[PDB]
């Protein structure tokens, strides 16, 4: 039960990290749908 | 209307003027796109044009025509998105972006003070980046983080319970270079009562507690 | 040439008078002696107007701004 | 056998399952006071005009893009419905400029005739009348962007059907500018018919310009050449 | 109040007050005024031929 | 059961814990404090189980929406159709002194994360966005991590806990607009349309995110719904009036010593609320003037009242100010509450977007006819007419921010008018 603030690694974050998280996500996931066309237009 | 920080539009200066987007910025647009359905692909405007904003601190109107290129989607949409949400600036800021919540207990708060000590302590009027570059001062509306003492904002970063003189530390801080800390200080870190640490002091209880008799 | 408003012989230019029902037209037509031409009445027609149509998925109508 | 009896004012008719509310009160002769609504163009909330009291429901619903479930009976006249187009009216004419005796519309534009014929008197609220810049377009439209209601009515047709899609929306609150961002010339086949759309004077003629005045004119019956559509 | 002949008034530093807007034209009892209009170079509107019949008119 | 009693408040048996930012945040910190547990099970016992474990909790929906999420969530249980589900959780947290959203996302994201599975499942959703104010850019950045660290753990994604069913999430920020929170223009936000309400006649339930039937819910309604599948129910219901069950989160803000955040039983003593969780009213109980209940858009409560008030959606109906988000600003008696109301509006006519024109216009008007009354310039008849302004705004629009916006005036006006023409009449005065 130490009390100590533990989120301070948030602290780390340059103004990439979030998109490059979503990079780092790619895969890992389902094909999502194509609907009926490419575009509405 | 008739009170209005600024207009919007583009008169002039900015047709051609140069936007790229970075290779390795290319693949992150992709990533990007890869997370809507697909058929509509239209929905990765806003992102994609916040990720041009991140790249280049603001965005001229070459970019917002040509992320409007990549997405394939008409222009004016993309403008459109441009003006109606508050993050994009169309017109270019300093390397850092002030903003103080003037709207409710932050004003409850006395965060006035920290408005008034921040232009003396630059020495310049809101609204007005400085002389020479790096800092600009606009005061925002409610950004969330309320019991926390008033609260300015750097570049993706929240100061917390801040106090005039902890205000001129920081701008000076940033005139070194030196970024400072991002969490709330004076005591307080991270969202707390300040006396008594209250409510739930003991051990967070383990898995258990889940019987459910299923 | 004094001044140039319009001018004319045509002392029934001005006249319009509203009836009812064509029946009508054509009686005072026939009754009142000068002959005559119908047009025929039309209508707008009937629709057939969703706002969810507006942001269906496969259809190719969607409102772009709404 | 697909078909649905909705009252009006007591008065039972048979409409169609999924007509709008504005259609169903067509049906019977009611013609509810409107803008953004258009028969040719798709539905949207921004008049607000259109409202209308439904007894037994609390709030008002919007006739434009309402569907008619059965038994829905659509009091037109109810107080709390006058109420609210005497409302509405009084919000629009907040911001407006006084072109009346200058605007190309004054013998037709809707906000005259609903105005009179709906809403109410007298207005109130002193300071207060935002100013908009007005921005050239083509040599065909003569625009002056200070009267416009930011009715949507343009953006939807030149979306939908002119099909060139430059026309858009900016701002937030009392600041919305409707029209192309870039100062960019609009000019197509058919975009000259959006002076006929825009309900108020906020778009108009450039040829036709100051001339006439609609009460003056005498209509008449024709037919087009130049083009084989007849 | 006296009603003598139809003087037509400018602002100081004289615009022709007249805007052309029709109505003098509109509510006159004896029909009797005349209005042409063609925006002239300043872009402003103003009448061309505005005219009144004093025989016709009924003051 | 519980009688009369309400705001005692007993800890282990909350629910958020590391609230204030403990321990360990990870899936192995989380997991270690009873996240992701046993939950396969949950997901592999059905949909109509967690529904009908939901409806027994009767717990209520949150962002003073005030609707039971029992039903909200049974729409979706309709035969599927050749279109995807969606869940959307909402993460935008709009209105000032709140915070509600912030916190939990920061130091609890995997019970988050393990609600949004536990939903999708629930209604047969295929994927969950979480729309958050971009203003979090650090925020949701940690909630990057995490899910990151659900993927790698094989936690969610294909098979999530190794069941018989594949549910992926994805993350959206926000472009920095309050009504972006807002139930429906979130939809067409994520869409990438400039975000603008939708006219209600067609649900998002019905017609939802790019067209496809969805739902939208508050990041504590998804957090905390797993839990209450795991608490077996009734238990969850233990807590406040058979009305309004449960806890919620209390954020408390304005002038008192000490504003912080707490958690507590839905029905609670505002004036305990003050005294035993968060310091005191500063300069003692008999110097507050009034208190906001909840979100900035809920109407005054003068201090007669607040003082025997409790803290319940029913109870503050009664109150005639309905709850908020239920994080609750307190007023100092030295303050000028016309300016801070005032300057609420101005927070209004600043966010709000252009359809519908009873908003747009009035809103322009109450910002102008407030701030004539902070200079005071204006005369006494004209209050009535801010009222008939504020009435006729009211019940006439697409989104409830409209109606968000008449309400403050309106309680300013009814409480505190006396207040007013002091104020008027000095300026009559010192002007004149
Ligand atoms: C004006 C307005 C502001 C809103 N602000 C928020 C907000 O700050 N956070 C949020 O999660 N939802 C917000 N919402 C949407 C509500 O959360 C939504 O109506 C509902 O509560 C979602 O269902 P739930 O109660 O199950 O979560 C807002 C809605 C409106 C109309
Ligand atoms: S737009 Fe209509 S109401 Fe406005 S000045 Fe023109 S005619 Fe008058
Ligand atoms: S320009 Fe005319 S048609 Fe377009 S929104 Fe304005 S009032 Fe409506
Ligand atoms: S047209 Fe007639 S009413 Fe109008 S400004 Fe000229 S003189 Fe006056
Ligand atoms: S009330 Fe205003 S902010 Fe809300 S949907 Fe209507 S126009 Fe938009
Ligand atoms: S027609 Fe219903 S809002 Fe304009
Ligand atoms: S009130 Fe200033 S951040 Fe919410």
């Amino acid at each position: 039960d130490n009390t100590t603030y533990k989120n301070l690694q948030h602290h780390d974050y340059s103004t990439y990290t979030f998109l490059d998280l979503n990079l780092d996500l790619s895969k890992f996931r389902m094909p999502q749908p194509s609907s009926g066309r490419e575009s509405p237009r | 209307g008739g009170a209005l920080f600024v207009h919007r539009d583009t008169p002039k200066n900015n047709p051609e003027t140069p936007f790229d987007f970075t290779p390795e910025n290319y693949k992150r647009i992709e990533a990007i796109v890869k997370n809507y359905p697909e058929g509509h692909k239209a929905a990765a405007v806003l992102p994609v044009l916040d990720l041009a904003q991140r790249q280049n601190g603001w965005l001229p109107i070459s970019a917002m025509n040509k992320v409007a290129e990549i997405l394939q989607v008409p222009p004016m949409r993309v403008y459109e998105v441009a003006t109606f949400y508050t993050m994009y600036n169309r017109k270019p800021v300093g390397k850092y972006h002030i903003q103080v919540c003037t709207t409710t207990p932050c004003m409850l708060r006395n965060s006035d003070s920290i408005l008034e000590a921040i232009q003396k302590k630059l020495g310049i009027k809101v609204g007005e980046t400085t002389p020479d570059k790096l800092f600009t001062l606009i005061e925002v509306e409610c950004l969330g983080a309320c019991v926390n003492a008033p609260m300015v904002q750097i570049n993706d970063n929240y100061y917390e319970d801040l106090t005039p003189k902890d205000i001129e530390e920081i701008i000076d801080e940033l005139k070194a270079g030196k970024i400072p800390k991002p969490g709330p200080r004076s005591g307080r870190f991270s969202c707390e009562p300040a006396g008594g640490l209250t409510s739930l002091t003991e051990p967070p209880k383990g898995p258990g507690f889940g019987v459910q008799a299923g | 040439p004094l001044m140039g408003w319009a001018s004319t012989a045509d002392p029934l230019s001005n006249l319009v008078l509203t009836f009812s029902t064509k029946e009508d037209a054509i009686a005072f037509a026939e009754k009142n002696g000068w002959s005559y031409d119908v047009e025929e009445r039309k209508v707008p027609k009937p629709k057939s107007k969703s706002y969810g149509a507006n942001f269906s998925w496969n259809k190719r109508t969607r409102v772009s701004t709404k | 056998s697909n078909l649905i009896e909705v009252f009006v004012d007591g008065q039972s008719v048979m409409v169609e399952p999924g007509t709008t509310v504005l259609q169903a009160c067509e049906k019977v002769g009611m013609q509810i006071p409107r803008f953004c609504y258009h028969e040719r163009l798709s539905v949207a909330g921004n008049c607000r005009m259109c409202l209308v009291e439904i007894e037994k429901a609390p709030k008002v619903v919007a006739a434009c893009a309402m569907p008619v479930m059965k038994g829905w009976n659509i009091l037109t006249n109810s107080e709390k419905t006058k109420k609210a187009r005497e409302g509405v009216m009084e919000f629009l004419l907040a911001n407006h400029p006084l072109d009346c005796p200058i605007c190309d519309q004054g013998g037709e534009c809707d906000l005259q005739d609903q105005s009179m014929m709906f809403g109410s008197d007298r207005s109130r609220f002193l300071e207060g009348k935002r100013a908009v810049e007005d921005k050239n377009i083509g040599p065909l439209v003569k625009t002056i962007m200070t009267r416009c209601i930011q009715c949507t009515r343009c953006i939807r047709f030149a979306s939908e059907i002119a099909g060139v899609d430059d026309l858009g929306t900016t701002g937030r609150g009392n600041d919305m500018q409707v029209g192309t961002y870039i100062e960019k010339m609009f000019m197509s086949e058919l975009s000259g018919n959006i002076i006929d759309i825009c309900p108020v004077g906020a778009l108009t003629s450039k040829p036709y310009a100051f001339t006439a005045r609609p009460w003056e004119t005498r209509k008449t019956e024709s037919i087009d050449v130049m083009d084989a559509v007849g | 109040r006296f009603r003598g002949e139809h003087a037509l008034r400018r602002y100081p530093s004289g615009e022709e007050r007249c805007i052309a807007c029709k109505l003098c034209e509109a509510v006159c009892p004896a029909q009797a005024i005349t209005i042409e209009a063609e925006p002239r170079a300043d872009g402003s509107r103003r009448t061309t031929r505005y005219d009144i019949d004093m025989t016709k008119c009924i003051y | 059961p519980k009688k009369t009693s309400f705001g005692s408040l007993k800890d282990e048996d909350r629910i958020f814990t590391n609230l204030y930012g403990r321990h360990d945040w990870r899936l192995k910190g989380a997991q270690s404090r009873g996240d992701w547990y046993k939950t396969k099970e949950i997901l592999l016992k059905g949909p109509d189980w967690i529904l009908g474990e939901v409806k027994t909790s009767g717990l209520r929906g949150r962002g003073g929406a005030g609707f039971p999420t029992g039903l909200k969530w049974s729409f979706m249980n309709k035969p599927s159709d050749g279109r995807p589900k969606y869940l959307v959780v909402n993460a935008d947290e709009g209105e000032p002194g709140t915070c509600k959203d912030r916190e939990i996302i920061r130091h609890d994201p995997h019970k988050l994360v393990e609600g949004c599975l536990v939903g999708g499942r629930a209604m047969g959703a295929r994927a969950a966005y979480i729309y958050i104010r971009g203003e979090f850019y650090n925020e949701a950045s940690n909630l990057q991590v995490a899910i990151r660290e659900a993927y790698e753990a094989g936690l969610i994604g294909k098979n999530a806990c190794g069941s018989g069913y594949d549910f992926d999430v994805f993350v959206v920020r926000g472009a920095g607009a309050y009504i972006c929170g807002e139930e429906t223009a979130l939809i067409e936000s994520i869409e990438g349309k400039q975000g603008k309400p939708r006219l209600k006649p067609p649900f998002p339930a019905d017609v939802g995110v790019f067209g496809c039937p969805t739902t939208v819910a508050n990041v504590e309604t998804v957090a905390v719904s797993p839990t209450i599948c795991r608490r077996g129910g009734a238990w969850f219901a233990s807590f406040g009036r058979e009305r309004n069950s449960g806890t919620k989160l209390f954020n408390i803000s304005g002038h008192v010593n000490n504003p912080c955040t707490v958690e507590e039983e839905m029905s609670v003593p505002l004036k305990e609320l003050i005294e035993k969780h968060a310091g005191g009213v500063t300069g003692g109980w008999d110097n507050l003037l009034a208190v906001i209940p909840g979100g900035s858009s809920t109407p005054l409560i003068p201090k007669s009242v607040c003082e025997t008030v409790l803290m319940d959606f029913d109870a503050l109906i009664q109150a005639q100010t309905g709850l908020g988000t239920a994080a609750v600003i307190v007023m100092d008696r030295s303050t000028d509450i016309v300016k801070a109301i005032a300057r609420l509006i101005e927070f209004y006519k600043h966010e709000s977007c252009g359809q519908c024109t009873p908003c747009r216009e009035g809103v322009d008007w109450m910002n102008k006819v407030m701030a004539r009354f902070v200079r005071g310039d204006a005369r006494p008849a004209e209050i009535d007419s801010l009222w008939e302004i504020s009435k006729q705004i009211e019940g006439h629009t697409i989104c409830a921010l409209g109606d968000g916006a008449a309400w403050p005036v309106q309680g300013l006006i009814r409480h505190f008018r006396p207040e007013l023409e002091e104020r008027m009449q000095r300026f009559a005065q010192q002007h004149q």
